[PDB]
């Protein structure tokens, strides 16, 4: 079970950048997509997570509007969007894997990736 | 050759038996054709000897 | 006496990948360093499996 | 004058040993042989013999 | 392991042949059941998995 996710950027404010995760070695339906970020220097911050049948996203507190879940099927790659970039959105961006257990989801995280490094400066 | 408890006698891949149990002391005992060759004769020829 | 449980949540069942499994032995005849083949019911191999 | 093929050889078998399992109760064939009442064709009956 | 099923390869012996001659479409699994001082309730719903 690998977790491959798109390589750093660098990016001027005022954008809209997209991170890409691809998954492979198991049933990507079969599993919930989960994820978090990590701004350097401090602990994990949880935006939410998107179900991988219906697609449906579902954010945390002040991270809607700007940041945009996608999902597909036949290329199996989960993608992330954000939008309206500034200065504090320097961060690295980790996928998690979460088993779909139903409405209320556990705090098992037993995979996740390499990390996407972004960076907003002039 | 050890034997698990479900199955009989093995074979080969000229489809005949090599191994088999015991019906009594249910030990595994080998099968192996005896001794066997070709004949073949030396002569001087009829006219000699 | 038979009894219904409730409280319990339905939920669509998932699947996951068996990766070589269900393999059995299709006779009882003993064979040692030899390629077999056979023709038999069997697990395929990678299938889903719920 | 040569060499020539004529036939082959086999060592002939000594004696003949017969393996059976240890077994002596008997069959109860005239259980169902001589059987009082026998069931339909649609509703045949299966008996076990062990 | 922890929740998924293992990678490898295994082999399975035969355990027992019942002859039962009985026609089968459909099948359903056996589970256990835990009752206890944590789970109140009627029998229909005083318990846990
Ligand atoms: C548990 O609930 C089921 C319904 O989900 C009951 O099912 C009965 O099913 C038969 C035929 O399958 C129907 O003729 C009956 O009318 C159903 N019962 C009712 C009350 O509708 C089942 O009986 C329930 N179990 C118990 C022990 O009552
Ligand atoms: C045997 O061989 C000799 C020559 O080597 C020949 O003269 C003779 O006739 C042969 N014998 C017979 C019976 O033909
Ligand atoms: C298993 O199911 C998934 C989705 O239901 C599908 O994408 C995949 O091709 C299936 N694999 C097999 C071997 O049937
Ligand atoms: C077994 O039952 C099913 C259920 O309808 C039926 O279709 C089938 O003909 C029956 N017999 C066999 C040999 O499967």
């Amino acid at each position: 079970v690998q977790l491959v996710q798109s390589g750093s950027e660098l990016k001027k404010p005022g954008a809209s950048v997209k991170v890409s995760c691809k998954a492979s070695g198991y049933t990507f339906t079969s599993y919930a997509m989960n994820w978090v970020r990590q701004a350097p220097g401090q602990g994990l911050e949880w935006m939410g997570w998107i179900n991988t049948n219906t697609g449906n996203p579902t954010y945390a507190q002040g991270f809607t509007g700007r940041f945009v879940f996608s999902l597909d099927t036949s290329v199996s790659t989960a993608y992330l969007q954000i939008s309206s970039l500034k200065t504090e959105d320097t961060a690295v961006y980790y996928c998690a894997r979460e088993l779909w257990f139903g409405e209320l989801l556990s705090g098992d995280f037993d995979y996740w990736g390499q990390g996407t490094l972004v960076t907003v400066s002039s | 050759k050890k034997f698990l408890p479900f199955q009989q006698f093995g074979r080969d891949i000229a489809d005949t038996t090599d191994a088999v149990r015991d019906p009594q002391t249910l030990e595994i005992l080998d099968i192996t054709p005896c001794s066997f060759g070709g004949v073949s004769v030396i002569t001087p020829g009829t006219n000699t000897s | 006496q038979c009894v219904n449980l409730t409280t319990r949540t339905q939920l669509p069942p998932a699947y996951t990948n068996s990766f070589t499994r269900g393999v059995y032995y299709p006779d009882k005849v003993f064979r040692s360093s030899v390629l077999h083949s056979t023709q038999d019911l069997f697990l395929p191999f990678f299938s889903n499996v719920t | 004058k040569g060499i020539y093929q004529t036939s082959n050889f086999r060592v002939q078998p000594t004696e003949s040993i017969v393996r059976f399992p240890n077994i002596t109760n008997l069959c109860p064939f005239g259980e169902v042989f001589n059987a009082t009442r026998f069931a339909s064709v649609y509703a045949w009956n299966r008996k076990r013999i062990s | 392991l922890v929740r998924d099923l293992p990678q490898g390869f295994s082999a399975l012996e035969p355990l027992v042949d019942l002859p039962i001659g009985i026609n089968i479409t459909r099948f359903q699994t056996l589970l256990a059941l835990h009752r206890s001082y944590l789970t109140p309730g009627d029998s229909s719903s005083g318990w846990t998995a």
